[PDB]
């Protein structure tokens, strides 16, 4: 029923960057008055967003992400540019900020009013990352418990806020800056906080039967999300100054600090438990895009690869994990938003141009459905508009961003392309791989 | 830092006479809060330390003549020098107070004018201790002569002498306002032993013939 | 009273420091600022810097920073100038100042300057030659004298004749630099009556080698 | 593609692979404990945080006092209910206080017809007084009443019979505690005999009722051995005096009154204030109370103004009115009596559009003291920075430094900050952010270089700048 259909997509979208971001729209948006009204306008543009991904999720249809409908678009190249990115920008960044967030709420209470030592942030964020990835490699009977358990903290330490904030007011504005550079920083700071719906939400269909119900889950779900956003700003705002929001790396355990006396055992928990829960998920469901990739035959072959005792996808895990981890040698949390926000935004802008070319390339190709033209014609443009912004808001990020997708284009020519024909380097390739395979004990997918 | 271009850099002037010095300031030097303008000025003469004339721009320190008058505001300033007497003759510098560190200008040198006068000239022998040294110098002094350009011809023997003569003007003379100048000519003793007559002759602009002095060894 | 005073001359070797040295009297030592003010021949004088006798702080032009270093001693009301890596284009006056009101840079009284002069040569005492006329010598009714003073190095040497009872009608003519050596010369013109009557002597003196010389003008 | 399952199952010869994976595994799980114990080490010996003190909501910023209700209104608005129209203005300040001068049912000189409970009806009925004290509560300014028992009169404690005076003030704190003020003022205590023995039984009496009230003392006194007396029985007393008053009128002995008489007290909690009553401007001259306010706002302790000192205000500037009381300028009807003699710039109205005005300074720096952790409790260094700078720098243990540099010399720097000898926990930077200067034509927001950096005469800076571990 589309009730329950709800109830699986809000649960999908709230995510961990909740707990993050509220500190950043804030730094971007000056006072309180004019981050509250950011937060309604990333509601809005995910609301823009998830629609425009209801068609997409519903058209093209074939498996494994946004990669699966860059074969049908363009193909070759940018296909690739797409699994590129994805691999090394997308997944990695936002794998590190929410290890990240974990770690600096785990150890604010030792560090109640001097900001918790960065050196000790970036290892507890790592100890996560490789934790988790062990326990994905062991066991998806294991990991699945894992994941199935902690969706409760999400949503309880989330709520737990807004109960604080009512009981708050209950015993109980300006916008300071205005500058078009900044309030796109603000915008992809709220953004992410959103930021499940374009890989998931045509999950939903497989229960939710009929194709006209599930654009109402999504117009139902996400003014339940915003509405959330918003009160748990609000249950901020309505305890601390921004004076203090600004300078806790951490800002909830502020709040829990305040109100709760027994401030150690609950927000630092539930909110570290929810992050733990975030970064498990982000590995579990990985898999996906290497077995997918790799059957297309972007990808090498060993990254398809299989432990055959415990049917674990272990070369894709450690992949995963490796970039993950290099991320550690990035400045600042903040900064890492801001990288991870440009790619995935220029990644959607693709998609949906993709969408508007293919429906005057291809007309009537049987869609369940078919938005109006008068969506897309504003939402490509507000993806343009935080891009074309943030090149010159935040130049270094972008450019070591794209020279990481430049440096795509020689692996894509000897990779995939060119076909490089020497016995001699086919021999090196195949001894490379069989090394792996016995190195991990590792085993082909069944074809 | 303020920087303070100050003209002319000379000031030649009769006795008896007014004269003027300008001090100009790359910024303001009126201190807004309290209307006064920090500006000094100093009088050095040949052979001494500064000496203070006026600060903030105007107030005379204590053991000056009255003289000196200082005025002017924002960055045209001038020290102004009624009568001036034969004592005045120094290089003035101004100074900013506006800042610490403070910053002077490069002076202006004033200088007497006076009636003009013929060098008196006279010629010494080398010192017969000097004798001793294997080398020996003969002098000329031109004393108390107005204005400072001069010439002198040394002669030996009749013959003209250009290598190895030197010269030294004084400072113009505080009490009398006139110039005088030392010439100087070294020899080996075998150099002042082998000619016999020297001549030290002077070409000043009070006279169309040289004077003249020699000496026979 | 208020008298600052300083040593006369220092030599000092390209490279190596020097301290340069004020001596107040007159005034109570910790109430007012003491300045170092430099003249560089011919290119106007330049602010060092300040220092406080109380407490010994110091403020510095940006020219000198780190270039300079004052000190202080309360218990002579001395006041201290080390200079140093002095080249060449160091070589100055450099003159020691107070103020008048307690820091602010306008300055009534200075100490008789401390001349600094940068060179490899070495100290050379003054060699000493008196000049009389000779011939046809008492045949006007003045007579001149004369001292060369040859050889002698640093730059600083004073002449007074008859230990500064002759201070009327003296010339003292400039030092000419000469194979890093200097030569200078003195003169003096008294009554045809006085010279082979009196005793008449260039005081000769120089701060920088500790010579004083009173050679006697005798006739040929 | 690749060596397939079927291979694979017998190519694991033991001696080899299965003995390597086994160890790769192992030196997983050891590389992983050596991070977590590298982890630990790190979270053991980097620098505990210093706890916060516990602040009495006085430390938190500035106090204002209000001498005349009439004065500061206007006649006939001047009575308790009009104040209460007025706290949005004092919101503006951030004002963390008040200070209502004495509002009791006093006759002038008349012992016995004086009372300290009773209100004087001409400011209104003690209806309007809750009526604006809760009102004040409601907007975070707390109230404190001044207690002065002869406040009409010459003499503010009365020639005689002390005892009864000070029997009348000892059942006032307690009636005026139950109606709900935050503390009180009492002034003149130079007047009262046996002064430190009362201030001992009425501080008792406020801090046995709550820990969040206080008694401001004052006194008209600038000899700081006299002020340490009275500040030695008494410890937790404000104690404001014309103590910094003498300032030498070019501010030239400030760095030496501050310093001494922090040092003196031992870096205890002090009230900074030009006087117990009087305008800053009865003291300064007009150049300089931009420099004061300045640093009134950042020297450790509550600082004390008079009303219109965020104005500017002067007594000497609209003729005729007294030094006690001056009619407070909001706008240019505010002095009628000689209309046109208010000029736009001397007004609340005229300054409150103004960044270069001095209320557009004071509510900055209001901000400032009441929100930076460093300003509201942090530690003090002052150092020798320059020839006439009073500089001193702000710090806690790892927020935002603060550096404040006043220029009280007249004559400006021209060589930067040449600091000698700082703390080596404090040293400065290579440069910092001008957060203000007294100053227009200044690039606020930008670092400065501070070994090249030029102060104008009477300019104060105010530099903010980051930690170092
Ligand atoms: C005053 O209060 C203190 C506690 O703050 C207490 O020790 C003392 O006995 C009290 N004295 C009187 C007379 O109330
Ligand atoms: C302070 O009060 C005392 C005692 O009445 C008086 O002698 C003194 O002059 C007063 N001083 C000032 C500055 O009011
Ligand atoms: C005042 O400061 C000096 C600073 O060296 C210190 O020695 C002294 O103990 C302090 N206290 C008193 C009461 O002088
Ligand atoms: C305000 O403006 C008047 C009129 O232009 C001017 O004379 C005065 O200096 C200004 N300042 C004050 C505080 O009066």
């Amino acid at each position: 029923t589309l009730l329950n259909g709800v109830a699986i997509i809000v649960g999908t979208i709230i995510g961990s960057g909740i707990f993050v971001t509220p500190t950043g729209v804030l730094k971007e948006a000056g006072s309180p008055g004019l981050a509250l009204v950011v937060w309604a306008a990333c509601g809005v543009f995910s609301i823009v967003g998830a629609l425009c991904y209801a068609e997409l999720g519903t058209t093209i249809s074939k498996s494994g992400g946004d990669y699966a409908y860059m074969l049908e678009v363009y193909g070759s190249l940018p296909a690739f540019l797409k699994l590129w990115i994805e691999l090394l920008i997308i997944r990695p960044s936002s794998q590190y900020i929410v290890a990240l967030v974990f770690a600096t709420y785990l150890l604010k209470p030792l560090f109640p009013t001097c900001p918790v030592p960065e050196e000790a942030a970036k290892l507890v964020a790592c100890l996560c990352v490789l934790l988790l990835t062990a326990v994905n490699c062991y066991s998806v009977k294991a990991a699945t418990r894992v994941q199935d358990a902690f969706a409760a903290a999400k949503l309880l330490a989330l709520a737990l806020i807004i109960l604080l904030g009512f009981v708050q007011i209950g015993k109980g504005f300006e916008g300071t800056k205005l500058d078009v550079g900044n309030i796109v920083l603000a915008l992809y700071s709220g953004l992410f906080a959103y930021g499940g719906w374009n890989y998931l939400n045509f999950v939903t269909e497989e229960m939710i039967n009929p194709y006209r119900n599930l654009p109402l889950a999504i117009i139902i779900s996400l003014p339940i999300v915003t509405l959330v956003y918003v009160l748990t700003n609000l249950a901020y705002f309505t305890t601390l100054s921004t004076e203090q929001m600004l300078s806790s790396e951490a800002v909830a355990v502020d709040f829990g600090n305040y109100h709760l006396g027994v401030m150690s055992w609950i927000i630092p928990v539930f909110v570290g438990l929810s992050c733990f829960g975030s970064v498990n998920g982000s590995l579990f469901t990985s898999s996906r895009l290497f077995f997918v990739g790799s059957r297309e035959g972007h990808l090498p072959s060993i990254l398809s690869m299989i432990h055959p005792q415990l049917l674990t996808p272990v070369p894709s895990l450690v992949f995963t994990c490796v970039m993950t981890l290099l991320y550690a040698f990035s400045k600042d949390i903040f900064s890492v938003i801001n990288f991870f926000s440009f790619f995935n935004w220029l990644c959607v802008a693709l998609a949906i141009i993709g969408m508007i070319w293919l429906r005057h390339r291809k007309p009537e190709l049987e869609r369940p459905i078919k938005v109006n033209l008068a969506l897309p014609v504003f939402f490509i443009l507000a993806c343009l508009f935080l891009i074309a912004v943030s090149f010159w808001k935040t130049p270094v990020e972008c450019g070591i961003g794209f020279t990481i997708i430049l440096s795509g284009l020689p692996v894509y020519f000897f990779g995939v392309w060119w076909k490089n024909k020497p016995k001699w380097l086919l021999q090196g390739i195949f001894s490379t791989t069989v090394l792996c395979q016995k190195l991990m004990q590792v085993v082909p997918q069944e074809t | 830092d303020i920087v303070l271009t100050q003209s002319p850099s000379s000031l030649a002037m009769s006795v008896g006479q007014k004269v003027t010095m300008n001090c100009k300031s790359s910024q303001s030097l009126l201190n807004n809060n309290n209307q006064k303008n920090y500006l000094a000025w100093y009088q050095q003469k040949p052979g001494q330390s500064p000496k203070l004339l006026v600060y903030f721009t105007s107030t005379r320190e204590s053991g000056v003549p009255d003289r000196f008058i200082g005025s002017g505001s924002g960055t045209d300033f001038t020290l102004t020098i009624s009568s001036v007497q034969a004592e005045d003759l120094a290089l003035y510098y101004c100074q900013q107070h506006y800042t610490i560190p403070p910053t002077f200008g490069g002076g202006t040198k004033l200088e007497i004018k006076r009636a003009d006068a013929a060098p008196t000239v006279s010629i010494f022998p080398p010192s017969s201790e000097q004798l001793t040294s294997g080398g020996a110098s003969v002098v000329c002094f031109l004393n108390n002569f107005y204005p400072k350009d001069i010439n002198v011809k040394w002669k030996i023997d009749g013959s003209e002498r250009q290598n190895g003569v030197l010269n030294s003007w004084t400072d113009q003379d505080s009490k009398d306002s006139t110039y005088s100048m030392s010439s100087t000519l070294t020899l080996t003793k075998d150099e002042y032993e082998r000619h016999n007559s020297y001549t030290c002759e002077a070409t000043h602009k009070t006279s169309t013939s040289p004077i003249v002095k020699s000496f026979n060894r | 009273e208020v008298q600052l005073q300083q040593s006369g001359a220092e030599l000092v070797k390209p490279g190596a420091s020097v301290n340069l040295s004020c001596k107040a009297s007159g005034y109570t030592f910790t109430n007012y600022w003491m300045h170092w003010v430099r003249l560089r021949p011919g290119q106007g004088l330049e602010w060092i810097g300040e220092i406080d006798p109380s407490d010994s702080y110091s403020y510095y032009s940006q020219n000198f920073k780190g270039k300079a270093t004052l000190t202080v001693d309360q218990s002579s009301n001395t006041a201290y100038l080390q200079l140093t890596s002095l080249t060449s284009e160091d070589s100055a006056v450099y003159y020691c100042a107070r103020g008048r009101q307690t820091y602010y840079p306008w300055f009534p009284y200075w100490g008789q300057g401390t001349l600094v002069t940068v060179s490899a040569a070495k100290t050379t005492p003054p060699s000493d030659y008196p000049l009389a006329p000779g011939s046809a010598a008492q045949t006007n009714s003045m007579v001149t004298l004369g001292c060369l003073v040859k050889g002698y190095f640093p730059e600083p040497v004073t002449v007074t004749w008859n230990s500064g009872s002759l201070s009327s009608g003296v010339h003292t003519f400039p030092a000419v630099l000469q194979s890093d050596l200097y030569t200078l010369s003195s003169s003096v013109t008294v009554p045809s009556s006085t010279w082979p009557s009196e005793t008449v002597t260039c005081n000769v003196a120089h701060p920088a080698s500790s010579t004083k010389v009173d050679k006697k003008i005798v006739p040929r | 593609t690749g060596l397939s399952k079927e291979e694979l199952l017998k190519v694991a010869g033991s001696p080899g692979w299965v003995r390597t994976r086994w160890a790769l595994l192992l030196l997983f799980w050891l590389g992983w404990l050596g991070m977590l114990a590298g982890a630990v080490v790190i979270i053991v010996r980097a620098p505990r945080c210093r706890e916060l003190p516990a602040q009495k909501w006085w430390h938190t910023g500035a106090l204002y006092r209000i001498g005349d209700l009439q004065a500061f209104q206007g006649h006939g608005a001047g009575n308790l209910a009009g104040l209460k129209g007025r706290l949005d203005y004092l919101s503006s300040l951030k004002v963390k206080g008040l200070v209502l001068g004495p509002i009791h049912k006093n006759q002038k000189d008349d012992v016995a017809q004086t009372d300290l409970l009773q209100i004087d009806p001409n400011f209104g009925s003690k209806e309007d007084f809750d009526s604006l004290l809760q009102s004040a509560k409601k907007k975070s300014i707390r109230v404190i009443l001044d207690l002065t028992p002869n406040y009409r009169g010459e003499n503010s404690w009365f020639s005689t019979q002390v005892d009864t005076v000070a029997t009348k003030v000892k059942d006032a704190l307690e009636f005026w505690l139950q109606a709900g003020v935050d503390g009180f003022q009492v002034r003149d205590i130079e007047n009262l005999k046996d002064a430190s023995s009362f201030l001992a039984e009425w501080q008792n009496i406020t801090k046995g009722f709550s820990e969040d009230r206080l008694l401001i003392a004052g006194t008209n006194s600038s000899d700081l051995q006299q002020i340490l007396s009275l500040l030695e029985s008494n410890k937790d007393l404000l104690l404001t005096s014309s103590y910094l008053s003498d300032s030498g009128s070019t501010g030239e002995h400030t760095k030496s009154l501050v310093t001494q008489y922090l040092n003196a007290t031992g870096n205890r909690w002090c009230s900074w204030s030009l006087s117990q009553a009087r305008l800053l401007t009865s003291f300064l001259p007009a150049q300089l109370l931009r420099l004061y306010q300045l640093m009134l706002f950042t020297l450790p302790g509550t600082p004390v103004f008079s009303y219109g000192d965020e104005i500017g205000l002067d007594a000497a500037a609209l003729p005729g009115q007294p030094m006690e009381a001056p009619v407070m300028l909001w706008d240019e009807s505010s002095f009628p009596d000689i209309p046109g003699a208010v000029s736009a710039n001397m007004t609340v109205k005229g300054q409150s559009e103004d960044p270069g005005s001095l209320l557009s300074l004071f509510r900055r720096l209001s901000d400032q003291r009441s929100k930076e952790r460093s300003l509201l409790h942090g530690d003090f260094h002052a150092f020798s920075a320059g020839p006439g700078l009073f500089s001193y720098i702000r710090h806690w243990d790892q927020n935002e430094r603060f550096l404040v540099v006043l220029n009280f010399g007249d004559v400006g720097l021209s060589a930067g900050l040449q600091a000698s000898d700082l703390p080596a926990s404090a040293s400065l930077p290579a440069k910092a952010d001008l957060l203000l200067s007294t100053q227009p034509g200044r690039e606020e927001g930008s670092p400065l270089e501070l070994e090249r950096l030029k102060l104008e005469p009477h300019e104060g800076l105010l530099l903010r700048f980051p930690y170092a571990a």
